[PDB]
């Protein structure tokens, strides 16, 4: 599991 | 083999897999749910390729 933040909704 | 028989999502948008931990989805395709215990990244199962995405860009098809 990334251990950041994802990338926001396009 | 039906690896895409369990709790499917949808693929709100497109995402490039950015780590090794992570998959490619398109919009309009199909996920499988493997682990949703985090709230930004769910683990999703594609075809044949498992890894994570964000979970803002899936939702439950369930």
């Amino acid at each position: 599991a990334p251990s950041y933040s994802p990338p926001p909704p396009p | 083999m039906d690896e895409t028989g369990k709790e499917l999502v949808l693929a709100l948008y497109d995402y490039q897999e950015k780590s090794p931990a992570e998959v490619t989805m398109k919009k309009g395709d199909i996920l499988t749910l493997l682990n949703s215990t985090n709230k930004d990244w769910w683990k999703v199962e594609v075809n044949d390729r498992q890894g994570f995405v964000p979970a803002a860009y899936v939702k439950k098809l369930d």
